[PDB]
RNA sequence: CUUUAAUGUUUGAUGUUCUAACGUUGACCCGUAAUCCGGGUUGCGGACAGUGUCUGGUGGGUAGUUUGACUGGGGCGGUCUCCUCCUAAAGAGUAACGGAGGAGCACGAAGGUUGGCUAAUCCUGGUCGGACAUCAGGAGGUUAGUGCAAUGGCAUAAGCCAGCUUGACUGCGAGCGUGACGGCGCGAGCAGGUGCGAAAGCAGGUCAUAGUGAUCCGGUGGUUCUGAAUGGAAGGGCCAUC
RNA sequence: AAUUCCUUGUCGGGUAAGUUCCGACCUGCACGAAUGGCGUAAUGAUGGCCAGGCUGUCUCCACCCGAGACUCAGUGAAAUUGAACUCGCUGUGAAGAUGCAGUGUACCCGCGGCAAGACGGAAAGACCCCGUGAACCUUUACUAUAGCUUGACACUGAACA
RNA sequence: GUUUAUUAAAAACACAGCACUGUGCAAACACGAAAGUGGACGUAUACGGUGUGACGCCUGCCCGGUGCCGGAAGGUUAAU
RNA sequence: AGGACCGAACCGACUAAUGUUGAAAAAUUAGCGGAUGACUUGUGGCUGGGGGUGAAAGGCCAAUCAAACCGGGAGAUAGCU
RNA sequence: UUUUGUAUAAUGGGUCAGCGACUUAUAUUCUGUAGCAAGGUUAACCGAAUAGGGGAGCCGAAGGGAAACCGAGUCUUAACU
RNA sequence: CCAUAGGUUAAUGAGGCGAACCGGGGGAACUGAAACAUCUAAGUACCCCGAGGAAAAGAAAUCAACCGAGAUUCCCCCAG
């Protein structure tokens, strides 16, 4: 039958121009009166996947 | 520990606050500083509240 | 995803958005996708005629990619820029 | 109580050595206190990490009194 | 208003009676040749008992499961994240149930800035005053201090004391370092708007290195986003935060 | 002591000599009163100890009678088996050698016997550990649940305080 | 007397007797979604459960813990 | 008279030796316990698997029992060989 | 065969013959190869039935943003050197 | 007492067997989740009842979106 996309993976992913995935960043939904604002705003902007994570990624979303 | 938190709220009623820690039993009396209102774009005073 | 029981990368990570119903009814039109129309008037029923945009499209959009020839009045449709300049400029004309 | 424990290794220490081109911003040291100070288009950081502040070659050297190592530097 | 009365009033629940539901494994009559069943007559119970739906308590009576790893075999003991020193072979990194110690916080000042200041210890003299307390002088040179381990720093003090204050700001960030990744760290400089200083300037917390916890779920505030026929709203998103 | 670790406790008895037995002592590691205490005639294919009788149990075996063994005739299995031209010693070596090195010994093949070796045969160790294996058992482990109980509405009505 | 048919016959099980406890009869209890059946064509000198185990002499102290029994004033508490 | 005594049949199974690819998937020889009883035996019947039955050993339920046998789910699953 | 390592006295095989283990379907990605090329291709079904019809669809030629929205740009921010 | 239950005869009908398919009533666990209880396996296996050459479903108190479509059934897309 067909492939079944990993649920999951789609609402935390999100494909690219050049075929890579943004995601958002860890350690910004709570725990934050302590964490510094320099390290909050560089958390707050989405990020690309690291090229040794894509494998991982690929698999979990084939048609995305 | 014994140190707990705390929203200093702005004076400027747009709901910005920033939050922050305060011993409650060494200092009972209320947190007041002037801070930067990122909405009106302005120093303002902020006051002590709930968090 | 399993990495031996590590947590797995799509499980560390926030989830974020929504999806949004309103885009799944959108279309971007091609100005070299307007030569293909047959009329020389280009509707949105124009367009569904010529299989250039779907059944259930309800708005779309002529943007800024190839060349277009011809006079075409274009219309009930939204237009950037970069086109209607390219519209008007090859003798055609836009009308809401 | 016994052993058994000891902290993660910080990889502290020199990371380019005089010769060596940088650019502005470049991390020179690393360091716990001020084993090195800062000469020359040179920034002490908040932990006394030392950085350039311009595009050139590292230059050691010692100064002053005490005979202190400073890390400076020659715009190219 | 307080207190209290009979006027009327809606439900209550606590008795005591009753009989008509319901019970009868009381007696007799019939179907019938029958200790079943049913029907009748007559007693005794009687809205109780008992059965349904909902509900609290009990429930190894029964069932499904769980009951960690390292480990000079396992068990018992000990440990499991983080910081400092050594082991570590003069870059980085580097193991052992190798050798030593710490943390799971504190502080609206113990932060910022301008100005000023320089320690421990011992000796001599001096009311109560003694080995030890405030005073004076001399030697001494950081043997001191640094909120807390250790190490590296520190006089231009990063140590100590005063004045004025909130930069313990918001948006960002060339470029570096460090991680398998998640991530963690340093950062000149640009814009907005502050504080100190006459000014050059300095300030995006604390001499540095511990003081911590991914995602999911949910909560509180805000919002130019969304809103399943349309207008709202509910919910969802984004920002702040628990 | 069906209970006492120290323990072959100490003392007495029994034996030439008694870690057992019998009687005591009490220092009961850690007896004890219906999960019964202390006693008890009779009973016991029940446990321990002693004595008489009897004995090849033994000193220490000998001889004899039968059944197999052995030979001949007839019938005719089995476990096992990588292949074999299948010696000893010392060394070596995945660490206990018929098979390697060095050396010694040994003409070829049977039959009767013995069982030291072939880590002989019979069995994918039962002990130990591991598996995010299984089962069954326990409980004040977790979550349920049959059952037993509580109340509310229903079947369920009247009158009078 | 009984017992591990096929490595255990015993000091194990049973036993007469003792004690506690439940049960008023449509009994407790047991088997059955229920009808029903056993208990018993018995009725407390009877029946079920538990422990001890002829007989003789006996059977001491503790109700804090856990069960069971009783008590209802007050507290806490469900559906409704 | 007697869950009395001795002891054949009958029921059992304490000791030894043999047997251990047996004569036999539990026997044989020599001795052994009960033997009018809580005895023994024939024929037929009832109780069914988380169920039965058990003077209780987790014993027995067709040479199988801390959960029978036959078929099905089923090519269960096996980070192991 | 398994192993750091086996003549091993670790595993398995008495011998011979025969049978005995990387398959199939449907998706998806990459390589090779053929066709056509800013286009490529049809599915069910129809049908003189491997033709021809059928372009419903699917992939591509545009992306950014959570989204509205904007678009060779866009998001971030009051604003970007 | 009248009735009613009951009883006797007559006429007509049913019962059982059988591959799969179909509709309904009951309904697992192994397994997956690298443990496990929500969840999955699966309304599957199996048990039971009923019907026919087919069965079931079926002519809107249905969708749609301010334009409109016009009962059920089956195939390809929509879409992992």
């Amino acid at each position: 039958p067909k492939i079944k996309t990993v649920r999951g993976a789609a609402k935390r992913f999100k494909k690219t121009g050049k075929g890579g995935f943004k995601h958002k960043h860890a350690n910004l939904r709570h725990i934050l009166t302590k964490k510094a604002t320099k390290r909050k705003r560089h958390l707050r902007p989405k990020a690309m996947v690291s090229k040794g994570d894509l494998g991982l990624v690929i698999a979990c979303l084939p048609y995305a | 520990g014994i140190r707990e938190k705390i929203k200093l709220v702005s004076s400027a009623g747009t709901g910005h606050f920033y939050t922050t820690t305060k011993n409650k039993r060494t200092k009972p009396e209320k947190l007041e500083l002037k801070k930067f209102d990122p909405v009106v774009r302005q120093h303002v005073i902020y006051k002590e509240a709930k968090i | 995803g399993f990495e031996g029981g590590q947590m797995p990368l799509y499980r560390r990570l926030p989830k974020f958005g929504f999806t949004s119903r309103k885009a799944a009814i959108t279309a971007e039109i091609r100005l070299s996708d307007l030569a293909k129309v047959e009329g020389g008037v280009v509707d949105l029923n124009t367009l569904k005629a010529a299989n250039i945009i779907g059944i259930q499209i309800e708005f779309a959009k002529v943007i800024l990619a190839g060349e277009v020839t011809t006079p075409v009045t274009v219309r009930g449709l939204r237009v950037t820029k970069g086109a209607r300049a390219a519209i008007e400029a090859a003798g055609g004309k836009i009308e809401e | 109580t016994r052993n058994g424990r000891d902290s993660e290794a910080k990889r502290l220490g020199v990371k380019r050595f005089g010769g060596e081109s940088v650019l502005a911003g470049s991390i020179i040291v690393r360091q716990r206190g001020t084993k090195f100070h800062a000469g020359a288009n040179v920034g002490c950081g908040r932990d006394h990490t030392l950085f350039a502040k311009a595009d050139g070659k590292v230059k050691f050297e010692v100064k002053g009194p005490k005979n202190r190592k400073f890390i400076s530097i020659e715009a190219e």
